[PDB]
Formats: C-alpha cells, sequence, structure tokens
C-alpha cells in the first residue's frame, strides 16, 4: 500500500503522487515564472485572478509546468493558468543549505523562498537538489495553511 | 427500511504471492463481508439501535 | 518488473505479432461442413451473419488476459435468464473479456454432470447501463494454456498470460541492446584538447563563452581536405579510437533467444529470408502450419460446436479443418487433372455409377461447376 | 517448486507440453465397428479431449494423475459396474488428491497387492469421498527404480530431473553475464589532481558530478572534450567481445541433447544450409513420439472404449504420422485406385470386396453403401 | 564408507545415477522400449485376429518393457508367470495353453534354492527351485524353474560369471560413467572461463590501513558497489591521480564450443548409439545421410535383438498357443511412408498376377501371396 515517486525533476513540477489538487480556472496579470508563488487579486465570474507575490501577501499556489498551455517557456499575461494549491511540488529558491526537515518556510519577493523558520504555513518536505547555479527545493503545500488577514 | 455496506482492501503484490494451501485471500475476504453483513443484520433484530429508532 | 499487459499490447509491436499472429490466420483458414443438404445457402448466411471478427477478437482476447466469454442473442420470446428451447435461430454475438464476467449462482447438484460449473453469470459491461446476468447455456467460456491446478483454483478458473515475465523481460533487454549499440556507435572516435592553465579560468564568463564558442566553430571544420593548428608548447590535441565487432552477431543471438522463448519461428517473427537455400522456407511453413493446426484443434473447435447448433437445422453434421496450405494454379490444375481422370478411369465395370461419381467430383472442390440434376 | 518451474519458465512449459498434445491430436481409429460416422459423432459430443490432454500433461509434470468417469447406472459409485456400454461424463485429478483407502490380497485373485479402493479429496469445500477400482484409470509418468517406486507410493517420476533443471537454469546466468559484458565494452577515466581531498556530500561535488555528467552525455564524433593538461587527465579504455554467440549456442545444445527433443521444436529454427532434411529430422521426431504414444496413449483407448462401444470385439489402429498434402496425395489415389481394379478383373475378387477395400482406404472419393 | 543399513546395497549407486541423470536414463531405455515396441509376427497360426486380440487383452508389454529395463540395468530381472491350473504352485507344469497373469521382479529378489546335478538329465548344474522374496511383509516362497524365464545383461569373461553367480553386468561400466561425469565438470570450467572474462583493480595506497569491519570499511565497500554498478559505455568514472588508479584486464576464449564437441563425441563412442539419437541433432549439411544412420542403428538395434526378445518369445507363446508348431519372424524395422507403400503395392499386386495367369496357380494361393505381404488390402475369407 505504497506511493509511487515522479521521476523528471525540474522546477515547476510535481514530485509525487500523494494527494494533489490543482486549480485550473485561472487567468494571470504580468508575468509568472514556474515555480513560483501566486496571490489571488480578485474574482471574476468563478475565475480567479493571480498575479506574482509581492510584499506582504498571502501565497495562495506554485505555478505549474505545462507542455501544451504555455509554449513560451513561463506564463504571460491574459494566458490561462495552473496553480497547484495541495501537494508537493518543486520551488525555486535563493538559499544556500537545506533547512530542517518539516520546518515552517517563508516566502520572499516573487515567490522564491528565502525562510526556514516562519510561525505558520507549508513546510519543507525533505527533497534538496541544484538548478543552475541556484537551488531547488521541495515543498508541502496544503490548503488553509495561510489564512489571509482581515 | 435502512441500508447497509462496508468495503475491503487488497493489494497486488499480495494478488499475485501464492500460498501453499487453503482458500485465496481474496476470496476469503469477500467471505468475511458477507458474514459481517449477516451479523449486522441478526444483531439489528435482536438487540435494535436507540439513535436509529 | 511486470507491467499490465495492455500497456504492452498497445505499445510494443513484437508484443502486437506475437498475440495476433495465430488466432487470425486460424479463423480466416476456415472450416468445412459435413452431413448438410447444400452450403451455397450455408455460405449465404454465414456472410449476411458476419460475425467473424467478434470471433477474432474473442479469441485475442482469451489469448491476453487468459480468459473471455461470449453472449448470444436468441430471436426468442423469453427472458434472457430462463433455459433455451431447441431451434435454430440467432440476430447477435458479442464477446466481453475476463473483467467483466463472474460467477453469480452456483450449481453443485449431485444428480447433473453440472456441478463445478456455475449456472448463472454476472456480467458487467459498464457504459452507465446497468450490469446483468445470464443462463449457462447461452455463454460459452474461453480461457488461454492450461496451468497447474494450484494456480487455476487462484485464478477463480482462469488460463494465464501467454506473456509470462521470461518473455517479457527477454523482449524488454533487447531494445536496451540497441540502445547501448546506438551508445557505442556513437562513441566510437573521441578527440581532447589539452590547453595549460585552461582550470585557472573562472566559469560563466564571457571569457569561457569564447572559448567554447570557438571550440565549436574549430571543431566544425575539420575534415579529410582541411587541417588544424596548434600552439606547439602550450598545448597539444589528441585523438582516441576504439573499434566495433561482433555487434549483429549479439543482437541476432538475442533475437534468436527471442524466437526460441516464443515458438514462432523467424520467416514469420522476423520475416527475413534465409536465403541460402531455395526451397527450405516450405518447409518451415509447413511445420509452422502443423503447429498452429494442433493449437487450432484444441480452441476454435469448442466455438463451432456452441455455436453450429444455434444455426443448423438438419439433425446430424460434422466439421472438418481444410488442409492448410495456399493452393498453386498450375498445380491445382494438375491435381484435377490426376483426380478426375481417377474418378473416371476405372469406374466403368463396377457398379459405380453416374448418380454416385458426380458427387464424388463434387467432394473435391472444384473449378468444375455443374448444376444439380440426375 | 516444480509447479513454479512450470507456470513460470517457458522453455519448461514447452519440453513438458509438445509431446501430449500433438501426441492427441494426431488421431486414430477403430476397427470391428459397422461404421465411423456415428462413432464421430459420439465422439465429439461428448468432446472431453482437452481434459485428457490436461490429464496427460499433469501425469507427465507431477508423476501422476487421475481420471473419473461417471457412468449411466441406478448404483452408488463406491459399487462395482456391472457390465455395459454408457458414461455420462469424465473429471480430471492431479497427483495430490488420490490416495489408498484398503487392500485386497486374497490369493485366488490376480488382484492382490492392487488397489480395490481410492480415497478421492478434490477439496472445494466438499467431503472427500471414495471410489471402487473399475470406475476410475490411474496414470504415471517416467519409469523409475522398484526401489523409488515403492518409495512414493507405486507412482511415477517427474520428466523435471535436476540435472534438466539446473541445465535450465544455467542458461538465464550466461544470458546475464552475456548483457554485462556487453555493457562493460568500453570505459571512461577521469583523473584530478586532489580530487580526492574533496569532502563528501558538499555543493562542490554535486556540481563537479553534474559536471561529469553533462561533459560526458556531449561526448561523441563530432564533438571534442577540453582538459587541462598538468592537473587532470582523460583517458579510454575497451575490451574485445567474440564467441559468444558460439557459447550461447552450445549452452543451447548442451538443453536439446538433455531433454530429448531435437532443434526444430526446442529451439524452432531450420537449420537453412540443407533444403530436405528437417523432413528427415521431423521424422525422427515422429518416430520418438510414436514410440512413447504406444506405451502410455493406448491404455487410456481400453480404459474408455469400452465403456462407449457395445461391438464385441474391436481393435485400435494408430493413424501414420505423416504430414499429408495434396498432390501427392492425389498421386497416391491415382496409384491405389489403379491396384485396386488394374487386375481383379480376371479372378474371384469382385465388386461387394473391392469397394470395401476402396472405402477402408481413406479416400476424397466418398460413396454410398449398397452393393 | 559407513552408509544408511536400510539402503545398503549397489542400488544405492547404480540406482542414484540411473535416477537422477537424464543421459543415463537415455541410455539405458532408449533400445529395449522401441526394440518391443516394433512388435513381432507369428506364422503357422490359423489367423491372427484372435490372435492380436488375445495379446491386447494380455496387455503385458509394459512389464515386458520393464523387465527388459532392469534386466539390462541391473545385470538381471526375473519374471514369473501365473497359469491356470489346480495344482500347488511349487510343481511343475503340465502341458496345456493358459495364462493369468505375469509380473517381473529384480534382481535383488531372485535366489537359487535347490539344484541339479544328475548325470541322466543334460539339466544338471542349474537351480531347479528359487526362493522368491519380493517383500512387502508376505512371506518369500518358492517357484519351480519350469514356470519362470531369467534376464540377462551383457557378457563377461565365466571367472567373473561364477563371481556373479550366473548373472552379467550392467551396461554402465565405469569408462563410460566417468566419461560422463567430467562432462559437467567441464560446463562448470566453460561458465566459470565465461564469468572470468574480465576484471576490473581499483588500487589505493592507503587502503591497507583502514580497519576491518566497521562503519568505515561498510560505506567505503557500499561507495564501491554503487560506483561500478553505474559504470558502462554511456557513464565515466573519476579518480583521484595522487592517491588511486582503476585498471581493467581482460582474458579471451576460443575453442570451447569444438571442445565439448569432443566430449561429447567420446561419449558417443563409448556409448554405442550414435548422434541423431543420442544428442538428437540432425548435421545440417547434407540432406539424406541421416537415413543411412538410421538403417545402420537398426541393423544394430535388430543385431541385440535377436540375442534378448526372440528367447522370451520361445518362453511365453507356448503357454499361450494352441497351435503345435509356429515360427516367429520380425518385420522389417523401417517407417514406411504413404507414398512408398503406395507405389510398392502397385509392384506387388503387378508382380503376383501378371505372369500367373499362364501357369497352374490359381486364385486359392494367389490370394495367400497376395495378402501374406500386408497390404491395406482386406480380403474376405473364401475361395
Amino acid at each position: 500500500y505504497e506511493n509511487l515517486f515522479l521521476r523528471p525533476a525540474c522546477p515547476g513540477n510535481i514530485s509525487d503522487t500523494s494527494t494533489y489538487n490543482i486549480d485550473g480556472a485561472c487567468v494571470a496579470q504580468g508575468d509568472i515564472g514556474f515555480g513560483s508563488a501566486v496571490q489571488v487579486v480578485g474574482i471574476v465570474d468563478g475565475v480567479k485572478v493571480v498575479a506574482a507575490l509581492p510584499d506582504g501577501g498571502t501565497p495562495y499556489g506554485i505555478a505549474f509546468r505545462s507542455q501544451y498551455e504555455h509554449l513560451s517557456g513561463k506564463i504571460l499575461d491574459g494566458e490561462v493558468c495552473n496553480v497547484v494549491s495541495h501537494g508537493r511540488v518543486w520551488t525555486l529558491t535563493s538559499l544556500g543549505e537545506a533547512p530542517s526537515l518539516f520546518s515552517k518556510l517563508q516566502f520572499g519577493s516573487g515567490g522564491v523562498v528565502t525562510g526556514g523558520s516562519g510561525s505558520a504555513g507549508w513546510t519543507f518536505a525533505g527533497g534538496f537538489v541544484k538548478h543552475e547555479d541556484g537551488y531547488i527545493i521541495e515543498v508541502q503545500v496544503k490548503q488553509n495553511a495561510f489564512i489571509a488577514p482581515p | 427500511v435502512f441500508r447497509l455496506g462496508n468495503a475491503y482492501l487488497i493489494s497486488i503484490d499480495e494478488i499475485k504471492a501464492g500460498q501453499a494451501t487453503g482458500r485465496p485471500l481474496s476470496t476469503r475476504k469477500a467471505s468475511a463481508c458477507q458474514l459481517a453483513h449477516d451479523q449486522l443484520v441478526n444483531r439489528l433484530v435482536f438487540k435494535g439501535s436507540a439513535p436509529h429508532k | 518488473a511486470s507491467y499490465h499487459v495492455g500497456s504492452f499490447y498497445n505499445d510494443n509491436a513484437t508484443a502486437k505479432r506475437i498475440v495476433d499472429v495465430i488466432p487470425e490466420e486460424m479463423v480466416t483458414a476456415g472450416f468445412k461442413i459435413s452431413g448438410v443438404k447444400d452450403e451455397k445457402e450455408f455460405k449465404s448466411l454465414w456472410d449476411s451473419y458476419k460475425i467473424d471478427p467478434s470471433l477474432v477478437d474473442a479469441l485475442c482476447w482469451a489469448r491476453l488476459y487468459g480468459g473471455a466469454a461470449i453472449v448470444a442473442i436468441i430471436n426468442d420470446n423469453r427472458m434472457l435468464t430462463s433455459p433455451v428451447k431447441p431451434g435454430a435461430k440467432l440476430e447477435g454475438v458479442r464477446v466481453y473479456d475476463r473483467f467483466a464476467i463472474t460467477i453469480e449462482k452456483r450449481v453443485t447438484n449431485a444428480r447433473s454432470p453440472r456441478y463445478g460449473e456455475p449456472e448463472i453469470y454476472k456480467v458487467s459491461p459498464g457504459d452507465n447501463i446497468q450490469p446483468y446476468l445470464i443462463h449457462h447455456t447461452r455463454i460459452f467460456i474461453a480461457d488461454g494454456e492450461r496451468v497447474t491446478p494450484q494456480m487455476r483454483k487462484q485464478n477463480q478458473g482462469w488460463g494465464a498470460s501467454v506473456l509470462n515475465k521470461s518473455l517479457i523481460d527477454a523482449i524488454c533487454d533487447y531494445d536496451y541492446c540497441e540502445s547501448l549499440a546506438t551508445q557505442i556507435l556513437r562513441r566510437k572516435q573521441q578527440a581532447v584538447w589539452k590547453v595549460k592553465g585552461l582550470a585557472e579560468m573562472c566559469d560563466d564568463d564571457d571569457a569561457q563563452y569564447a572559448a567554447r564558442l570557438r571550440l565549436a566553430q574549430v571543431d566544425d571544420n575539420s575534415g579529410v581536405g582541411r587541417a588544424i593548428g596548434i600552439d606547439a608548447e602550450t598545448e597539444e590535441y589528441d585523438v582516441l579510437n576504439s573499434d566495433i565487432s561482433g555487434v549483429p552477431e549479439f543482437l541476432s543471438s538475442k533475437m534468436d533467444r527471442i524466437v526460441s522463448l516464443s515458438g514462432i519461428h523467424e520467416i514469420i517473427i522476423k520475416n527475413k529470408n534465409v536465403g541460402g537455400v531455395s526451397a527450405s522456407q516450405n518447409t518451415a511453413l509447413e511445420t509452422f502450419y502443423k503447429l498452429v493446426d494442433r493449437k487450432r484443434e484444441e480452441d476454435y473447435r469448442p466455438l463451432l460446436e456452441f455455436l453450429l447448433p444455434f444455426i443448423v437445422d438438419e439433425q446430424e453434421w460434422s466439421i472438418e479443418f481444410e488442409p492448410l496450405s495456399v493452393p498453386s494454379k498450375k498445380e491445382e490444375s494438375e491435381i484435377t487433372k490426376n483426380n478426375v481422370e481417377s474418378v473416371t478411369k476405372a469406374i466403368t465395370e463396377q457398379i459405380i455409377d453416374l448418380e454416385e461419381a458426380r458427387d464424388t467430383l463434387r467432394s473435391i472442390a472444384p473449378e468444375f461447376k455443374l448444376k444439380d440434376g440426375n
């Protein structure tokens, strides 16, 4: 009774076949890069409008890699977008060394992981590899973890 | 009138795995559910259920 | 390790051929009937019903999954769960694989020899239509090949797939071997370049970019009619080479392992004639014919004794399998000569007369048609 | 164990299977009966030949099998059977479900020391029951020394001996070794001054191994790799492979020789160097399969037929196993029809006997019965 | 060497070799079983249909087969035949033609009890009555000579015949036995040769100073196994220039196929039964020489058959045949083929009546001439 692993190891894709959720009814304002956190700025007709994470926002999900929706290499303004709201996913990071297992991550500007000492939110899942003179980490996203401030 | 139900699990590894003799694990797990249903019907007849009236 | 057989079936063409080569030829060969009054109407009804493709994939799924069932719907004014009265009438036949078939009702009565074979089967096709039930006599069940009774009982009386794990990984390692062969051919020759102090240069700089750009341009233009210059004191440019041999023979040996495990030989699995002999492929194909007929006798026939009583009205019949051989005009003209003069060379002096001689001459499948009469 | 090999491996499958099924499907003939069409009708109406195939296969594999026949009779199945020609069904059981119950050893009978009562325990949540001797037939495998015969409860031995088992096993190991021999054909070695002092599982080591992977993935005929002259060296070593196919063929030849079935059936590969010698190999195969059929298949015949035939005296003829052909059978019919009536015109050999001869020799010339 | 007391006979070695190995199985059983299944035919009898009917009713030929098999293997066997007679089983037999059964025992259960050396009867010097002790917790008993037949194997020097109690020797003599035995050692050496084709050596200065059976050495061999498993054509391994080197040594293989073939030829030469029957492989280089090889095989099998099969016939027939004087003859043991018997029947029917029409040769004997050679021509009895 076990969960299979997923082989390709690139930023912006899913790392396991555990319970995951993909919110595919969204549109982008500005440009978004695969493997970055996004935030919900508004809702029109059951569609969520997302943008790259600013300072002071609450992350909602992580952009997801697809080879039909995004032929350019990144997500462009006015495009339908895939966002992962629950599951394990490879994220871009600016950190230098792996944090403690099952710690709480903190997101800098642009939707990159820079902290490992948060109070509550998403947690580190134990994966830490290297990409392009930069690193990739593995994050565990949960649905109601970050709550929008009143 | 009420409805009753349960379920059971099995793995392909255990399915491929064999035993020296006796009924297969799948058949035994399938008979266990039937016995459980019959026993629950009997206990509903002879003991009732206060929350379900 | 092993995966779902359906994954292999629609992906590897070798599995396609190894599972489909026999039943297709088996059914397309045909059969002949005896004890009937005539045969033109038999052919007319047969190709009017045109259910042989359903027969084909019935046998294919029986071979692949180890079990398949067919349900025949009869032009009868009763519910289908009831048993069937005698009669010769049918309107359709359709096949389900092993997944959608199950036992529902168990009969083990002492007097009837039907104890041990279930009376009612549960069928669950899907396609948002409710699963339903069938009496015994309406369906026929066809399995794969024989297996030990311990596994027969464990698989609920189902055979095993022909693609056993030995055959599976024998097929699997082959593609690995040609991947290795491609890598071997790619790595035949390698050029190395040594420039003193190259390590000191730091990475991801315009210096390294220009260096590798220069390397690309200078590599692109080497050849037989061109020359290369290097600095004698601070660099050297060397070449290393390795040979390739025995690879075609090794791959051929892998193919021989595949054919030995499968049981169907090269003129059909590799589709390569030997070329070194003129008329041994006929012997090879006749051995293939022998084996396919031997396998035909144990599976194809039971379907026929299941189906004929529902389509034939006459009481007593028999089935014959034609000799599996593609005839040859000149040779068939010759054989017609031989047997036409044998049938009427010496019947002139005994009681063998015309009303039976004509039946004989039509017993052999002739190109000589003739109207019925005296 | 032997069951594991049988239902797992395919070469053992072939070695145990190829003989019984072709054996039975070869066909046969009966003599002393009035006619053959009704015999064939009852035969294929009873349609028990795949059960017979499976019985023979299991007897060959495990060293023993049992066949039970149920007769149309108004008596309990424990009692013996009265004379008659009836049976309503047949069933097969493997080696493990049939045992001994009681002994008959009266001196007067020749049946002393022979089992009268068998205990059969198929399982399937039904009570094991008891069978009289006359109702069932027991089949064995290959002969074994009496010291082992009495030790195995008077029951045969498996066709899959230890020598055959390990001979089969060694082929797979040789195949594997051939695969790694191919994989280890060529090796590249890379030497870096001080590369040892690099600390384990750090970013430096990870970057180094990634760089190695990238530089190796781009090597080939049309690409070149540069290395620092003073500190690192990239060399290549290689080996040759030859004779492996002949080694493999020798191992297969050992398998063939020990098994006893020849190449065009076990390797199933025409030699190609000769046009018409595979026919002689195939006729030797027919010789051996008939030689083995006469030992085991016939007892099935005289156990089965007396329960179906009411005619008193009959015999069994084995159809000559030879692959037929239209052309040669056409000219055979020519030769034989001219032989049957070329010179019978002058003696007492008349039509009532010539026709009987002509329809005893299986023709394509059908003919109504009559004078 | 000490052996278990219950199994302490010659069957502990020759029996084991027959049971386990398969080539010995073949060498023992290929000749007798085909030998007997070839069949025989009789002359001087009124009819043969009832003869064959009673023959198959008795259906004793599997017993004959393993009788010959144990005689060939153990060097001797015995058969006991019981006849429908109203007397004690010790006494000799009156003339008659009956049977009620026959069964075979091996060499180990037969012993001589009563010996006659009377000068008047030429039957001196041979045991008159026998101990037979089969076992199965039943009393051993006595059999008169006239009822039983003893079957022997291969001839041996008379000085050995006396010490073997008038019993031959096993065909599996030690020359053949160890010729078989070293073959397995040969395949083992061949497999080891294949395994040792290529070797890799990894040398690390200071590696000697590593402490044994600790986590350090465990991790070192872990890394060695991991790096070894990931080497290949498409992948390379790095090493340190100062402290370690990685070399590979290779060896060549050749000639072992024909070497094993020569060992097989030695096996065939000492066995005496040839290639298309022992190795079951056709030569492939010629079309129709295996046919000549096979009638040479038939020649040798008939040559052996004349010395062993026939005495069983003369021992067994006089107990069933009511006929007074009969002759036993053997079919020409060659596979016929539709085609060939079709034309042979053509020439035979042409020869039997092409020219007899001018001589006193009449139909009542021409018919006998024509169906004496067993045809596919069934012929009704009559004139």
